[PDB]
RNA sequence: AGUCUUGGAGGUAGAGCACUGAUUGGACUAGGGGUUACCGAAUUCAGUCAAACUCCGAAUGCCAAUGACU
RNA sequence: GGGGCGGUCGCCUCCUAAAAGGUAACGGAGGCGCCCAAAGGUUCCCUCAGAAUGGUUGGAAAUCAUUCGCAGAGUGUAAAGGCACAAGGGAGCUUGACUGCGAGACCUACAAGUCGAGCAGGGACGAAAGUCGGGCUUAGUGAUCCGGUGGUUCCGCAUGGA
RNA sequence: UGGUGGCGAUAGCGAAGAGGUCACACCCGUUCCCAUACCGAACACGGAAGUUAAGCUCUUCAGCGCCGAUGGUAGUCGGGGGUUUCCCCCUGUGAGAGUAGGACGCCGCCAA
RNA sequence: GGGGCCUUAGCUCAGGGGAGAGCGCCUGCUCGCAGGAGGUCAGCGGUUCGAUCCCGCUAGGCUCCACCA
């Protein structure tokens, strides 16, 4: 006889992290990190969605940045 | 100072016993104090 | 416990909105003011007997 | 107020020659004063609160404020948020005339009173004084009080040492123990 | 018996032993040691056997210090059980020794009395040993 | 012995608060107001580039009153910001508190330029 | 698609003790016990350790970009 | 890790998970089937735990006051990731916990799930800039069929109705 | 000197001095606009009696904090070997810790 | 061994806000009365400002299963 456990759960893994290169190219609305809370920062022409998704606000090339001392952002700057 | 909830505060007239008066910011216009520092056992040292 | 309602605009009388309360903390009938679609305003509405 | 200008006539110069401070900005004053009264026994009478309210204003000449219990402790049974006691800050002309009440009428009439403490210092030139009786006050009528309770008043000064600080409520007049 | 007054999970994964010891490598405290010179589990009981075994060549004569601690719970399933079912129960403590590890160190005897006293010791581990000294 | 931080101290810590949101571009420059004791100051910045395009003040000679440091004197001085501000070519601007209560002498700045042409 | 070049996301290996736990010895003691080191928590100095610790942090792998060679 | 018996069945968080993402076991730990009419929106203002020193009740611990004090607190709730130009605390006015939508993304067998600038309508707060399509973020849910209720420039079996 | 930006504490904390006429402060009023769960403390509005004591500004310091190589070592991609809970060798890569050293501000714009 | 249910005073039993009845026992009493005693709330650590109360383990006891070969 034999007893049983208590634990074999889990959530579905909700791919996080990066979804656009450093260098690339992204149009408008183009979803660049997902996270919980600020992992990283919206930088330029960067929005932070109510989730904490950061998203591109413009066409260009998406660029993550050095935030100060411990902190990141993204951003994203025109082609020109 | 708010209006309505402070107390009006006047110059009060305090009359000791043993003759000193002296003006102090109070609530009443008149205290009348049995002992004041001046005739108070332990101020006057007797 | 917590309840779903059913907010009918007081003017035209059309049930533009559902939300929920707690019938404890909020006994009686809950008035916000919303856009009505129909109106084209922002009219009171009030939950529905 | 009689205590506003002896501190600028007779005690800031006095203290200035004794401290021999370099500017006049040096010297130390009564910065505010804050009388405190603990209302443990709010617990049981919410009235408790509104009874020592009036009397801390009558005392006080100024409204003061409901203090909150900050957290839950079930030793008190307090929880967090309740009205525990009242507070009051006295500065510029009200804290001087209530000093000079407080040390010419009020101190004397403490029931076998040999003083107040020297060594209720902070070690910053903060004075704290216990008083047992609200009593003490003339403002406060006999009849009306349901029961006696005693308050803290604290002279906040800008003196950085006890002896500075002792220095000034001595020349005020504070009637320190032999 | 050496075993934590309190752990965070009762049950840990083995882990693996690759590497020398991070720390301990010298004799920090005493003046002589016993260094481990291969990777093992050494549990509280054979610390104990250890220990008393050197304690008592001694004669009350000087200092011990255990260097290693036995923080790490292992489990075994019941005696005859099929596999799965769930992790088995907390049996033990152990801790993880790897090489250059100085597991004890004698103080206050001679060179002569801490050999013997760290040989003792040495047969009740299941690892080869090194005589160790402070440099 | 109290300690307390200096008032200009509690300030910046304001006018951090509010340069989270506003800012000064090239097309809509930050309208700053430092008031100090005695007197008060504009200046129309530019963040972007870190470039104050015009600026006025109580310090200046047109600006002729013995009571400087009052709303009168604000009024005066908004005027001249926003007048020096239209020959520059600046009409929307984003009018910065500086960490102050939009009151008194850093709204009548404020209400003066707003008369004397600038759009916010 | 491969490779080179360039940029980036990320916290493993290792390591470390800055946090959370675990933990060894000395120093020095609140305080509680038989005026006392009688034993002592914190503190302090050194020392260990961690899948669910991290002040750190690779190799690789991954996502791209720009040319080149294939 | 034969079946029975026991346990489990959907959703969320962490670890295992090998530094993108994903990744199994009757592997290791916990939560959910809500709550809040403010615990939402906005404007303005603010800073926490604990300790030291002093205090009538009052004590280790209520309430002051002072100094020190990257957070040793708090964030409705599990955990993780965040958060002190606060996402934490306070106050005023409110109902955007909006209607029509939606370039473009993420996720994904499908069904679903997620983020979204921006446009229009009509608002809230704000001097303005602006922010607001619930809540620091991620659980709090259930296809179709069938039936109920409200609305409706739709259909209505010769036609008008029903 | 004041305002206002940018730059990872190389910018900080601490210590010791120095400097104010103007400017910046503290400061002195509360009549009014406005204000405090109580207070002109703060926030406001007004003033200039005097003070550089504090903030602020300028110098000196490496005590703490921060930045930080080179070399070596751990680990490791790839390729091999062995006595295979692991270990070794080779081309490459290469930390953390420790340390040399750096550093008590660097670059604007406007006004006076 | 696996599930389930229990463990409150000497005894029997009440019960997220600080452990009570009644009995025994004790007191002094003219065989019923007045009043008292009696509690690691089985043990533990942790969730909480609070734990007999929630939460997870650990003994002890009671109940039911422990089957097909
Ligand atoms: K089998
Ligand atoms: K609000
Ligand atoms: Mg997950
Ligand atoms: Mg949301
Ligand atoms: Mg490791
Ligand atoms: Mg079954
Ligand atoms: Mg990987
Ligand atoms: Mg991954
Ligand atoms: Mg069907
Ligand atoms: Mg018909
Ligand atoms: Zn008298
Ligand atoms: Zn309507």
């Amino acid at each position: 006889g034999v007893g049983s456990t208590k634990n074999g759960r889990d959530s579905e893994a909700k791919r996080l992290g990066a979804k656009r290169a450093d260098g690339q190219f992204v149009t408008g609305g183009s979803i660049l990190y997902r996270q919980r809370g600020t992992k990283i920062y919206p930088g330029e022409n960067v929005g932070r969605g109510g989730d904490d998704t950061l998203f591109a606000k413009i066409d260009g090339t998406v660029k993550f940045e050095r935030f100060g001392r411990d902190r990141k952002k993204v951003s994203v700057y025109p082609v020109a | 100072m708010k209006a309505g909830i402070h107390p009006n505060f006047k110059k009060a007239t305090v009359k000791c016993a043993c003759g000193n008066e002296f003006e102090t910011g109070s609530v009443k216009e008149e205290v009348r104090v049995e002992i004041c520092s001046e005739c108070h056992p332990f101020y006057t040292g007797r | 416990m917590r309840v779903n309602i059913t907010l009918a605009c007081t003017e035209c009388g059309e049930r533009n909105y559902i939300s929920k309360k707690n019938k404890r903390n909020n006994p009686d009938r809950v008035e916000f003011k919303k856009y009505c679609p129909r109106d084209k305003k922002s009219t009171l509405h009030r939950e529905t007997k | 107020n009689r205590l506003k200008e002896k501190y600028n006539k007779e005690i800031a110069p006095a203290l200035m020659t004794k401290f021999n401070y370099d500017s006049v900005m040096q010297v130390p004053k009564i910065e505010k004063i804050v009388i405190n009264m603990g209302v443990g026994d709010a617990v049981q009478n919410a009235k408790a609160i509104d009874s020592a309210v009036e009397e801390l204003t009558f005392i006080a000449g100024q409204k003061p404020v409901v203090t909150r219990a900050k957290k839950s402790i079930a030793g008190f049974r307090l929880r967090e948020g309740m009205p525990i006691g009242a507070k009051v800050t006295l500065r510029g002309e009200r804290m001087y005339d209530f000093l000079d009440k407080l040390i010419s009428v009020s101190l004397p009439r403490v029931r076998d009173f040999r003083g107040v403490s020297k060594k209720s210092f902070d070690g910053r030139g903060n004075y704290t004084l216990g008083i047992k009786e609200q009593l003490i006050f003339p403002e406060i009528d006999y009849d009306k009080v349901t029961k006696v309770r005693g308050m803290d008043i604290v002279i906040v000064t800008t003196a950085n040492t006890d002896e500075e600080a002792r220095e000034l409520l001595t020349q005020v007049g504070m009637p320190f123990q032999k | 018996m050496l075993l934590p007054k309190r752990v965070k999970y009762r049950r840990e994964h083995r882990g693996k032993m690759r590497g020398r010891a991070k720390g301990g490598t010298e004799v920090h405290f005493g003046e002589f040691g016993i260094q481990a010179l291969e990777a093992s589990w050494i549990t509280n009981r054979q610390i104990e056997a250890a220990r008393i075994a050197m304690t008592r060549y001694m004669k009350r004569g000087g200092k011990v210090w255990i260097k290693i601690f036995p923080s790490k719970p292992y489990t075994a399933k019941p005696l005859e059980v099929r596999m799965g079912s769930g992790k088995g129960a907390p049996e033990g403590w152990v801790a993880v020794v790897k090489p250059g590890k100085v597991l004890f160190e004698i103080s206050g005897v001679s060179e002569e009395v801490a050999r013997e006293a760290l040989r003792l010791a040495s047969h009740k581990l299941p690892i080869k040993t090194k005589f160790v000294k402070r440099e | 012995m109290i300690t307390k931080t200096s008032k200009n101290a509690a300030r910046l810590k304001r006018h951090a608060r509010v340069r989270a949101k506003l800012s000064g571009t090239a097309e809509r420059p930050r309208l700053n107001v430092f008031r100090s004791n005695k007197h008060i100051y504009a200046q129309i910045i530019d963040d972007v580039n870190g470039v104050t395009l015009a600026s006025a003040s109580t310090l200046d000679k047109d600006l002729n009153v013995e009571s400087t440091g009052d709303t009168s004197a604000a009024t005066k001085v908004g005027e001249l910001v926003a007048k020096r501000a239209a020959e520059k070519g600046i009409s929307d601007v984003v009018f910065d508190r500086g960490g102050y209560l939009y009151h008194g002498r850093v709204k009548a700045l404020a209400d003066a330029a707003r008369e004397a042409g600038l759009k916010f």
